[PDB]
């Protein structure tokens, strides 16, 4: 109803609490397309609505903030999603992006290769992934938890997401991973968010808000994905571009959230409380250094 | 010494009736900004569209060296404001035109420093 003026729809808590079996996703409005503002690309609209939704959460936004964006390339050879993130993020935010295939970017640095080749010395305050392989969408085959770049992402979050940081990871009916849902239980809060411009797709962004580095909650990811699909199957979402027309409050507010370096033994329940509120980031504040492993071959 | 003249090839291509480079990344914004040419966030006014800078740069888009001697790019990582009447060819626009060093507007599309 009133959802049409939101940037999208977040999975209601009651669906998260169910124990559904996985079914096929059947969307009422499947194949319908939203009318986008003149000249505006789908992925600009989609990222704008994601960022508009992220504004309503308790993101930590420190000075010297660091954001990494996987799956940032497009078949057009540009990076629309990166351009939206850099618009949204406070000026000066360090933004790194990456994709399997070459593209031109507004990011401060871009790594081209399989995400599994990417390494960073530093931790990050926000990780965004739009990684997706359309080959996963096989409606004739059983829909099992996928590995591939999802395996990388789970490990990358546990190793390089600062405590207090957040993630938004694109999934679909067939592009999903059970450990990633389980890891959502390691954040203070989580949801699956559907953009209103793409409401007729099984796509969602799995958002983890304020990382705690340990389980607040034990989540069975197979069941949780079945719960997500059940939600999608029983709650048609009206396609809407309405929120794209109000950009007055779009920029993410630079909260200057505190950054502290702390050892695991120093993280007490008062620290955890601050992390949970978007009021603390734990990491060092040294140089951001990245690399991509390159496989060398001589075919002569 | 030989160097490819990409700016000339594109200007010649356009005058020849070639179709302008597409998929320049247009941003959503209020269109109540300053109207300056190249900014760190979208600054289109009601007469302009804002675009991601990299996608409007001929050298970025064609995968060729920038004419800056250090290979710096003026647009990448910034946003470029394009007159709505020229927004069909942002790359041509940024190539052919010049930013006033004083006021930051496009010479002839916002710069009033000569009046
Ligand atoms: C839907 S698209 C990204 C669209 C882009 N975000 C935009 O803003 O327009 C999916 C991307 O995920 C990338 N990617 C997919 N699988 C990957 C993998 N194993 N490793 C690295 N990148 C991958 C694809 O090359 C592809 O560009
Ligand atoms: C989400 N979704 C659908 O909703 C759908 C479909 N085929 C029919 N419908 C309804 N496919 C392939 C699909 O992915
Ligand atoms: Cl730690
Ligand atoms: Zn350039
Ligand atoms: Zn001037």
């Amino acid at each position: 109803s009133s959802q049409a003026w939101q940037p999208g729809v977040a999975m209601p808590n009651l669906y998260k609490m169910q124990r559904m079996l996985l079914e096929k996703c059947d969307l009422q409005n499947y194949g319908d397309s939203a009318t986008l503002p003149k000249g505006i690309m789908m992925n600009v609209a989609k990222y704008t609505q994601l960022c508009q939704y992220l504004n309503t959460l308790t993101l930590a936004v420190p000075y010297n903030m660091r954001v990494i964006h996987f799956g940032a390339g497009s078949d057009k050879g540009v990076a629309p999603g990166t351009a939206v993130l850099r618009q949204w993020l406070p000026t000066g935010t360090l933004l790194v992006d990456s994709d399997l295939n070459d593209f031109v970017s507004d990011a401060d640095s871009t790594l081209i290769g399989d995400c599994a080749t990417v390494h960073t010395a530093n931790k990050w305050d926000l990780i965004i992934s739009d990684m997706y392989d359309p080959k996963t969408k096989n409606v004739t085959k059983e829909n099992d938890s996928k590995e591939g770049f999802f395996t990388y992402i789970c490990g990358f979050i546990q190793q390089k997401l600062a405590l207090g940081g957040s993630v938004a990871i694109k999934i679909t009916e067939h592009s999903w991973n059970a450990d990633l849902y389980k890891l959502m239980g390691h954040f203070a809060w989580w949801t699956a968010f559907v953009t209103n411009v793409n409401a007729s797709s099984s796509e969602a962004f799995l958002i983890g808000c304020n990382y705690l580095g340990k389980p607040r909650e034990q989540i069975d990811g197979y069941v949780m994905h079945a719960n997500y699909i059940f939600w999608r199957n029983t709650n048609p979402i009206q396609l809407s571009s309405y929120s794209l027309f109000d950009m007055s409050k779009f920029p993410l507010k630079l909260r200057g959230t505190a950054v502290m370096s702390l050892k695991e033994g120093q993280i007490n329940d008062m620290i955890l409380s601050l992390l949970s509120k978007g009021r603390l980031i734990i990491r060092e504040n040294n140089r951001v250094v990245i690399s991509s492993d390159v496989l060398v071959n001589n075919e002569n | 010494a030989f160097a490819v003249d990409a700016a000339k090839a594109y200007k010649d291509y356009l005058a020849s009736g070639g179709q302008p480079i597409t998929n320049c990344v247009k941003m959503l914004c209020t269109h109540t900004g300053t109207g300056q040419a190249i900014t760190v966030t979208p600054e289109a006014n009601m007469d302009q569209e804002s675009f991601g800078g990299a996608s409007c740069c001929l050298y970025c888009r064609c995968h060729i060296d920038h004419p800056n001697p250090k290979g710096f790019c003026d647009l990448k990582g910034k946003y470029v404001q394009i007159p709505t009447t020229c927004a069909n060819d942002p790359v041509g626009f940024t190539l052919k035109n010049t930013v006033c060093t004083v006021c930051g507007m496009w010479k002839g599309y916002g710069c009033s420093c000569d009046q």
